[PDB]
């Protein structure tokens, strides 16, 4: 919707050279960032985007909240590929970034790309899910990692967050065949979202 | 296209390597090329010196260079050419593959914009140095080794994998001149920083275990003997016939029993001539060890030539010749008194510290602790009034 500050988490892994999305899954997620930034922007021009990575043994803040697409971009360049995204730490980093905003009116949202079958515990991330919704933070888990076979740990996570709250958690599973990531993300709800109070 | 060639190699392969072969077909199609990296490693472990390997990699190398990890592709090639016995084959293959990489990175590094290909140049280059050491060209190899080293230093971080390849060129060079001490030190550097990953066999480890022990016995200043027994290389290789008596020598050196070392070496010196041509050294080596070690374990730092005579089983003439060698080597520094029949030692070299040694030093700290406390009790009591 509108009036919403979004940390997008881009997944960085050794599964991001895959040909399951052309040319590789890393470069597809690059385009994906740009489209979501502009969408939010043209609904209302007070919205901001932060960007964090998974590369590293621990994720890292590359950019805090800015209204510049181009600052977000210098980061993606700077960042590697060789780390692994651990959701538990990535979430916790996104929340701290969320306690710094252009205006404090703005809601709290996480968008998380997944290119890594989750290797974190289920149980660890149930505790964290209950941590988010107190603050009014919802997490949209764009899943395209567990289409390489892995059971849906995520069903539990999206559900725990979900409650009366006008920021809503969403589960989008992307088509395994080649068909361009960003397109599919862009055509699914990200501004055509609704509340759930 | 490639689907056909994988299939002809497969038919020719052993049914041992068949289930592993299959995975290459499936993964390529599904385009899940991380599980592709896992399958190649798995395949290569038990088929290192099969001729299907080199043929198979040729197919894959031409197709991907940046659709699987740069680190992963080059290390496959290095293990291959070690096992390749035609060295000419090795030198050629390497130069063409490196060039490709050099051209590749002008365009690819920026397009992907998160992937570097200049880490690959080094991985290759280390092997080019190794290949000359196979054709026995020392000059050519030395030139590449000074350059490899300066590059290493320029980066502000190194992968394990690069510095491993660097210690490998180094090791083979030093053992050709037949320099013992230089070899030993290098090998320690290589062993520690090594990958968990097995792409090194039991054979290699055991060969290095045999060289490192030769080096320490036939050395002249290596008292890091205990380090081999408290480091996996030599501790777990004990079980073959060779590595019972070899292990023991090293155990003998530490405790300083001259009888045990002597007895075992007489039997074994015939069989292995590397020990046999350095015999003067080998026999004196244990004598040097006991001489430095007596000083350490005593509080004071002076020994009679009578004590030394007993401990090494040497006459009084040869006790003096032994201290003079030892100093020359740089184990001990001090003074020699022939007219008081003392050696007054003034510095002893550091060495590693084991459990026993820990307690020895601990005890001496206890006395000096007391001396500080009570001397400080006397100073409190005088000019108790004046402390303004």
């Amino acid at each position: 919707m509108v009036l919403e500050a979004t940390v997008l988490v881009i997944d960085n892994s050794e599964y991001s050279r895959n040909g399951d999305f052309p040319r590789t899954r890393f470069e597809a997620q690059i385009d994906s960032v740009e489209f979501i930034f502009q969408a939010k922007r043209n609904s209302n021009p007070e919205n901001t985007v932060g960007l964090i990575s998974g590369a590293g043994a621990n994720p890292r803040v590359l950019s805090t909240f800015t209204a510049e697409f181009g600052k977000i971009l210098a980061g993606l360049h700077d960042t590697q590929i060789e780390g692994k995204l651990h959701m538990a730490t990535a979430l916790q980093i996104a929340q701290l970034t969320l306690k710094h905003r252009q205006n404090k009116v703005q809601h709290q949202r996480i968008v998380a790309f997944v290119c890594s079958p989750i290797s974190d515990s289920r149980d660890e991330l149930i505790r964290l899910a209950k941590t988010l919704k107190k603050n009014n933070v919802a997490v949209d888990i764009i899943n395209f990692g567990e289409i390489e076979q892995n059971t849906e740990l995520l069903d539990e996570f999206i559900a725990a967050v979900n409650n009366p709250q006008e920021e809503t958690s969403h589960l989008l599973t992307v088509t395994p065949g080649p068909r361009l990531l960003y397109e599919n993300i862009a055509s699914s709800p990200i501004i055509l979202e609704e509340g759930s109070s | 296209e490639i689907d056909t060639i994988l299939s002809t190699l497969r038919m020719e392969a052993d049914p041992s390597l068949h289930p592993l072969f299959e995975q290459f077909e499936k993964f390529y199609e599904e385009k899940l090329w991380f599980q592709l990296s896992e399958s190649l490693t798995k395949f290569f472990d038990d088929a290192k010196s099969t001729p299907l390997r080199l043929r198979l990699y040729d197919n894959f190398v031409s197709k991907f260079y940046d659709k699987i990890n740069q680190l992963s592709v080059v290390k496959y090639l290095l293990a291959s050419l070690k096992d390749s016995k035609d060295f000419d084959e090795s030198l050629k293959y390497l130069d063409d593959l490196k060039a490709q990489f050099q051209e590749l990175d002008s365009k690819k590094q920026r397009n992907n914009g998160s992937k570097d290909h200049g880490d690959g140049i080094l991985l290759i280059d280390s092997e080019i140095a190794r290949t000359y050491l196979l054709k026995n060209d020392l000059v050519k190899a030395r030139d590449l080794l000074d350059d490899l080293e300066k590059t290493l230093d320029k980066k502000d971080s190194i992968p394990l994998r690069i510095t491993n390849s660097f210690y490998s060129t180094n090791s083979q060079y030093f053992k050709f001149k037949n320099d013992f001490n230089s070899f030993y030190y290098t090998s320690l550097l290589y062993l520690s920083t090594l990958e968990p990953s097995t792409s090194i066999t039991l054979a290699e480890r055991q060969q290095l275990a045999y060289d490192l022990s030769i080096s320490a016995l036939l050395g002249d200043k290596i008292y890091n003997f205990g380090e081999l027994l408290h480091h996996p290389i030599m501790e777990t290789i004990v079980n073959d016939s060779n590595y019972d008596w070899l292990f023991q020598l090293l155990n003998a050196l530490t405790v300083g029993d001259f009888d045990k070392f002597d007895s075992l070496i007489k039997v074994q010196i015939s069989k292995i001539p590397i020990l046999a041509q350095h015999e003067s050294f080998l026999r004196q080596k244990i004598c040097l060890m006991t001489l430095i070690e007596t000083v350490f374990v005593k509080n004071i730092r002076m020994l009679s030539f009578e004590d030394i005579s007993k401990a090494t089983h040497l006459p009084k003439d040869n006790v003096e010749h032994l201290v003079m060698r030892a100093i020359s080597l740089g184990l001990l520094k001090g003074s020699i008194d022939q007219v008081n029949e003392l050696v007054t030692i003034s510095w002893v070299q550091p060495r590693i510290i084991s459990g026993d040694q820990i307690t020895k030093m601990k005890d001496r700290l206890v006395e000096w602790n007391d001396q500080v406390e009570k001397l400080g009790k006397k100073m409190e009591a005088r000019g108790q009034s004046i402390w303004v």
